């Protein structure tokens, strides 16, 4: 929980969604950590540009599909920790209202059903935009990142048979 | 009886609009076109009379193409097998209360259609299929019109719109399902969603429309419920718009029956699908494309008279 620990000031919003996923964590943490690929487990995502090698830093452009608030954002990888697993993203641009995103996404190791399973966890912090509650940036963006899990499992389980 | 239909990709990298014609796709049981009263009055009430009928329809997806495409292929087939048992039992019932069975007809060939896309259900493919036909998060809008000799049928399911052009007046045979809707809102905060203006209101601030096909992502709160209206036809009827929102965005209700219904005359002044009717669904999304959408559009003109 020391990494999905933010600090949230009251302009803002902070949140944070689990999923458990039938996979061992080195298969799911090989998904995740493939900043240049998030469309790997990303239902929303239909391109992703980034040039040269993953590093701190690095910035990918995503275009995201038909049906959203949003058709680009502008990501920067802001941590990767790969022996501890750990990937941090702060959104920097596109034509979204999530503004001063920042997310932290952590996998585990977890005992699902007596085989070998993973926990990820992702948490955010965000600014509230102009006309919107804290419930409601929670509750979107929990929404999207709930999705975003669900299809991460869906892969990486697909993926051991 | 003679229909036109342009569809375009636009200004747009995909094409997630799918739109259906078929002729000839059911036999409607008269019964509920008319009232078992005014049949016996003419002895037509003994027997199983049916009445051929066309399905037109408009899917406009999203997330992807696919659903779209499988209303497409399937809504007019599901919606004719169960008229076809419909008809069977009409004739059980003492008065038939019209508007009830076009609601409960509509209401589950549309829940069929989502099951087999969310694969709750199996589909035949000599084959069966029990996976979804895709993500989570594709969905359709499905706007069907069921057009026959005496009425003219509308099952809508999201922000796709048909338009009448009747007399010198336009007359929306379907009401957008956008989640701002006053009862939408309703049902879904009912159920513990949420209807957040995220850039227009959207359910979970995502999805910018309360009912589709597919999305299962998004259920309890978007279901593939239908609004039905039954409309009889009458010599004022000039013809019938099916269209996705990349025409309603930026075309009204009103220019497009003037413009469709000043094609039609022109083109038959002037000189399968119709050559006249296809004359105004192409004037109509060419009219949409300069107007400045980067939508897909897809236009069905029925012309009735
Ligand atoms: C799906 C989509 C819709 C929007 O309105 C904003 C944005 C384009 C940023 C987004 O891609 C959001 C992505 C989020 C919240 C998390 C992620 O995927 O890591
Ligand atoms: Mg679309
Ligand atoms: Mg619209
Ligand atoms: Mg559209």
């Amino acid at each position: 929980r020391r990494f999905h620990r933010h600090e949230p000031r009251d302009h803002q919003c902070s949140s944070a969604v689990a999923k458990h996923i039938k996979a061992p964590v080195h298969l799911v943490w090989s998904l995740v950590r493939r900043f240049d690929q998030p469309q790997l487990f990303k239902p929303f995502v239909s391109r992703c540009e980034m040039k040269g090698n993953i590093e701190i830093g690095s910035v990918r452009e995503v275009n995201v599909k038909s049906g959203l608030p949003a058709t680009r954002s502008t990501e920067r990888l802001e941590l990767l920790d790969d022996n501890e697993h750990i990937l941090s993203v702060r959104f920097v641009g596109g034509d979204h209202r999530l503004k001063n995103y920042s997310s932290i996404l952590t996998v585990h190791p977890e005992v699902i059903d007596g085989r070998p399973g993973t926990l990820v966890i992702e948490s955010f912090v965000v600014d509230v935009p102009e006309g919107n509650t804290k419930d409601e940036t929670c509750y979107f963006v929990e929404a999207l990142l709930k999705c975003n899990l669900k299809s991460l499992a869906e892969v990486s389980e697909r993926l051991v048979v | 009886p003679v229909w036109g239909c342009a569809s375009t990709r636009g200004r747009s990298a995909e094409m997630e609009d799918a739109s259906a014609a078929v002729p000839r796709f059911a036999d409607v049981p008269v019964r509920l076109l008319a009232s078992r009263r005014d049949l016996d009055a003419l002895g037509l009430d003994a027997d199983a009379l049916r009445l051929p009928a066309h399905l037109f329809g408009v899917f406009d997806g999203h997330g992807g193409a696919e659903v779209a495409n499988y209303c497409r292929e399937r809504i007019h087939v599901v919606l004719s097998a169960a008229l076809a048992r419909l008809g069977k039992n009409l004739g059980e019932m003492g008065e038939v209360d019209m508007k009830e069975h076009w609601d409960d007809v509509f209401t589950k060939c549309f829940q069929r259609v989502d099951d087999e896309v969310s694969g709750r259900v199996t589909r035949v493919v000599g084959e069966v299929r029990s996976e979804p036909v895709t993500a989570e998060n594709v969905g359709s809008t499905a706007v069907v019109a069921l057009v026959c000799s005496s009425h003219v049928v509308v099952a809508n399911c999201g922000d796709s719109r048909i338009v009448l052009c009747r007399g010198k007046e336009p007359v929306a045979l379907s009401i957008d399902h956008k989640p701002d809707r006053k009862d939408e809102r309703a049902r879904i905060e009912a159920q513990g969603g949420k209807v957040i203006q995220w850039n227009g209101y959207r359910v979970s601030g995502i999805l910018a429309m309360s009912r589709s096909i597919g999305d299962r992502y998004l259920k309890p709160f978007v279901i593939p419920k239908p609004e039905v209206m039954v409309v009889p036809r009458a010599k004022d009827d000039d013809c019938l718009i099916l269209a996705s929102d990349g025409l309603w965005d930026v075309v009204s209700n009103e220019e497009a029956c003037k413009v469709a219904r000043r094609q039609i005359l022109l083109w038959h002044k002037n000189n399968s699908t119709d050559p006249a009717a296809q004359a105004a669904a192409d004037y109509l999304m060419r009219l949409a494309l300069k107007k400045g959408s980067e939508d897909n559009i897809t236009v069905i003109v029925v012309d009735l008279k």
